[PDB]
């Protein structure tokens, strides 16, 4: 049986170190008018405008390529005691496959 | 003499065989051990955090086995004992798969806007002499406010056992039962809604089977 | 056990932002550089927000240019015709 | 309810015995009937129309009072339930239900 | 009657003291299931509080050796064209190539960092 | 039917209005308990005494706590609180010692069922910081059982009527821990100049230990 320090150690999310700027394969899951809200694996999915070249090839289900910037995208501000989560990572498409 | 439907589950240890139904990888690809950041964190989730990668938490799996196995024994303990069992949300993202799988089960589902008073000023909300839930099991213990949630101080004013999937930036205080584990994620929720399902409907069918046998004996 | 994480200081880690002027020596003499944090037009010194230097060097910047302009190397009231050509390095847009 | 069945039995025996006073004896008198035979029967002279004296089934009459929501078992029937707006949340989700499918599929 | 003080025990301790008082005729239907199988922690209220002094959390940050190449790797070689993947489980990168060659030959028996560095490259190139 | 309920303030009590004024509400704090542990306080409000009275004790019913007690009689231990800034100093008394507590502290104790105790009230006496913090301390006391479970150790008795006799009050549930108490000489205590000033007897008042009436 595997603990989960191995299961951790040896797992594509904690290979890929800091997410900035790594390269990640998503699936489109909902589409709303023109926002595409896609997923990359992680706890949060991204949200990215539909890219208006090729504007039909990005239906629920393609796979679309992210280049990623966040993994949760927080803050603190003044008063606050705890972060402001948007419940939302960060990435940009590239675009398909 | 039917202190034998309703005390022999209370002797068997894991009389509904639930410990076959989730291991710590089945965890791990639910993607149960991601957590919120550092600085979303709560001073009382802090004991069941495995610790912090990248500032990113991570929660610790075995933690969540056990607490997963007490807190699904306890519900399919409720379930085969008859109570109520509701499950409480406020996700939006989620709404639909709680209530349908509610209506799958027989057991009961608030995924909307909690009116005040509900479990508390219930029989002038409600009726003079209503059935308040036997257990509420809340799948996001957070609102929208990203605050801990009004039923959970109310069911336990009200006397109701809870159980609850807590997060990092959850309060894991007044919840009886909490299971330490991601819920921000489709693959996760959708494992915590099969595994409660499977749990309720397995304890109802036992509970048919043992009234069966008992009464052709 | 193998598998449990160690305890180490942070890889991946960014060495430290440093300032355009990191490293090199501030005078009183070279109106060329010092002209550069100054406003074209009013001669006012610009602040960090503008500049973006580190707190030791906009104190060396600001006390190198009131030491020339009162040493007689610097133009107080405009940035010396000469110098309205050099690289920009200040965050600030007037025109438009 | 036991009152709004009696009150039921009450008006048809009562429809019957008005066809009697006035000359419509066969069975079937209609409500346009009914509405004639108590205006002349007892004349009204008040100006609001629901002020007036009437004969209607006491389905209309009385409103409609809401089944009960639990047997004895408690246990209530919907399982929408504990929002309070049992009816409303169903058709809310059903709708909801229907736009995703329908996007699955895609006064 | 019931007790609604969320905040001076749990709900077994005020249902247990309750009962044994008199005053909650029928025990409640979940009682004997804690009695049964009580959770880990009994949920008593405890309110939430800033630290602050010197007192710092006891979550630690994960670290592994690897990382130590992993870092270097990204900065000499960067990222490349081969796109993470995330969703497969036993996804091997291509820095988890690079550390798995180098790991090798750290077993095989190699000394310094640089030499370790450009054997792992080569290999990498072959 | 076993519960009694008992008055503790009343107040007549006052806001502003744009249009009447002064505007009277009754403000009512009771506190309800059957002699056996069950109790609790609870504040009504209304415009009519009567209504402010019921209000007050149909929510202490549903707002009781538990008072654990020592033989029936008396509290575990002695039990020190500041609530707000009310003092409570209340000792574990013998039997037969009576209630020589406040006025408020004896109804709620006959209504606890605590029959013999001592309390001094000092600071704000507030009628409602002092039900609060009598309830507090009260149902924050410790037991004997749990302080045996929380030592591992024999808890036992010695009263100077028995003689030196050991009495047994409460023993683990679990294991006995083997290794003694530590005897920590000259023990860091905080203790109180009242108490001090009694037993060494310059405590003097022509208000102290006077005849009074039963309970
Ligand atoms: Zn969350
Ligand atoms: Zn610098």
């Amino acid at each position: 049986v595997e603990s989960f320090a191995s299961m951790l150690r040896h797992s594509p999310l904690t290979q890929m170190g800091p997410a900035k700027d790594k390269l990640v394969i998503g699936r489109i899951f909902h589409i709303v008018e023109n926002d595409l809200y896609i997923d990359f694996g992680g706890k949060f999915h991204c949200v990215c405008r539909r890219p208006e070249v090729d504007g039909e090839k990005y239906q629920k289900g393609t796979r679309v390529r992210l280049r990623l910037l966040d993994l949760e995208l927080t803050s603190r501000f003044l008063g606050a005691t705890t972060d402001t989560t948007v419940l939302e990572a960060n990435a940009v498409l590239l675009g398909i496959q | 003499f039917n202190d034998k439907i309703l005390n022999e589950p209370l002797k068997h240890s894991d009389f509904f065989n639930v410990k076959e139904l989730f291991s710590v990888r089945s965890l791990f690809d639910a993607r149960v051990h991601l957590g919120h950041k550092a600085g979303c964190r709560h001073r009382f989730m802090e004991p069941y955090i495995f610790g912090s990668r990248l500032d990113h938490d991570i929660i610790d799996l075995e933690q969540t086995a056990t607490h997963l196995q007490l807190a699904l024994n306890f519900t399919a303990h409720m379930a085969y004992r008859k109570g109520i069992i509701l499950f409480i949300s406020r996700n939006r993202q989620f709404s639909y798969l709680i209530e349908n799988m509610a209506r799958d089960c027989g057991e009961y589902a608030h995924t909307r806007y909690f009116r005040g008073g509900m479990l508390t000023n219930a029989r002038l909300l409600f009726g003079p002499t209503v059935r308040l839930p036997d257990l509420i099991i809340f799948l996001h213990t957070l609102n929208n406010i990203f605050e801990p949630h009004v039923a959970v101080r109310d069911a336990a004013k009200m006397n109701i056992p809870t159980v609850g999937i807590v997060d990092t930036n959850c309060n894991p205080c007044l919840i009886t039962y909490p299971v330490p584990g991601n819920d921000d994620s489709p693959l996760a929720v959708h494992l915590y809604c099969r595994l409660f399902q499977t749990a309720i409907t397995r304890a109802k069918e036992k509970r048919q089977q043992v009234e069966a046998l008992y009464r052709l004996q | 056990n193998e598998d449990l994480p160690i305890s180490m200081e942070n890889p991946y880690k960014e060495p430290l932002k440093k300032c355009i002027l990191c490293g090199k020596h501030v005078d009183y003499k070279n109106v060329q550089l010092l002209s550069q944090f100054v406003s074209p037009f009013t001669g006012c010194i610009y602040g960090r927000h503008i500049t973006g230097l580190c707190g030791k060097k906009q104190k060396e910047i600001t006390k190198a240019i009131k030491r020339a302009q009162i040493m007689g190397f610097m133009p107080v009231t405009y940035k010396d015709p000469a110098y309205l050509k050099d690289p920009k390095v200040c965050n600030i847009r007037y025109r438009e | 309810e036991d009152f709004i069945k009696k009150q039921i039995e009450e008006f048809n025996i009562g429809k019957r015995h008005l066809a009697n006073m006035m000359g419509e004896d066969p069975e079937t008198f209609t409500q346009e009937d009914i509405d004639r035979a108590i205006a002349y029967l007892f004349p009204s002279g008040l100006f609001e129309k629901r002020a007036r004296p009437v004969m209607k089934h006491p389905e209309q009459i009385f409103p409609r009072q809401r089944a009960i929501q639990w047997g004895e078992d408690g246990r209530p029937f919907h399982y929408l339930f504990y929002t309070g707006k049992q009816s409303y949340y169903s058709l809310m989700h059903d709708v909801y239900g229907m736009l995703l499918n329908l996007e699955k599929h895609q006064r | 009657a019931g007790s609604r003080l969320e905040t001076v025990g749990s709900i077994f301790s005020r249902t247990r003291d309750l009962v044994r008082a008199g005053v909650l005729k029928e025990k409640p239907l979940w009682f004997d299931v804690y009695d049964a199988f009580p959770p880990l922690r009994e949920p008593v209220f405890q309110r939430p509080r800033v630290r602050y002094g010197k007192a710092k959390a006891p979550i630690q940050d994960i670290w592994y050796h690897e990382d130590r190449i992993r870092a270097k790797f990204y900065s000499v070689y960067g990222s490349g064209q081969r796109a993470f993947d995330l969703f497969n489980p036993n996804f091997k990168s291509t820095c988890q190539r690079f550390v798995e060659k180098y790991t090798e030959l750290q077993k095989l028996g190699e000394t310094d960092e640089e030499k370790l560095f450009v054997e792992t490259g080569k290999a990498l190139l072959a | 039917e076993d519960f009694d309920t008992r008055i503790l303030e009343v107040r007549n009590v006052f806001t502003m209005t744009a249009k009447e004024g002064r505007k009277k509400s009754i403000r009512v704090l009771v506190a309800v308990g059957n002699g056996k542990g069950a109790a609790g306080f609870s504040i009504g409000k209304a415009t009519d005494r009567m209504d402010a009275f019921r209000k007050a004790k149909n929510r202490a019913v549903h707002h009781l706590h538990y008072i654990e007690r020592y033989e029936d009689h008396t509290i575990f231990h002695d039990i020190s609180l500041r609530f707000k800034r009310t003092h409570i100093k209340m000792k574990k008394q013998p039997k037969g010692y009576g209630l020589r507590c406040h006025r408020a502290i004896i109804t709620i104790c006959r209504l606890i069922g605590i029959k013999d105790m001592y309390a001094k009230v000092s600071g704000s006496i507030n009628m409602l910081s002092l039900t609060q913090g009598l309830f507090r301390g009260l149902s924050r006391q410790e037991t004997h059982q749990q302080l045996a479970d929380k030592k591992g150790l024999h808890v036992v008795e010695i009263r100077e009527e028995c003689g030196p006799l050991p009495i047994v009050v409460a023993s683990p549930r679990g294991p006995l821990r083997k290794d003694p108490e530590p005897e920590d000489e000259v023990p860091d205590v905080k203790l109180d100049w009242e108490d001090v000033k009694t037993a060494q007897g310059m405590k003097r008042s022509v208000w102290s230990n006077l005849k009074r009436a039963a309970t």
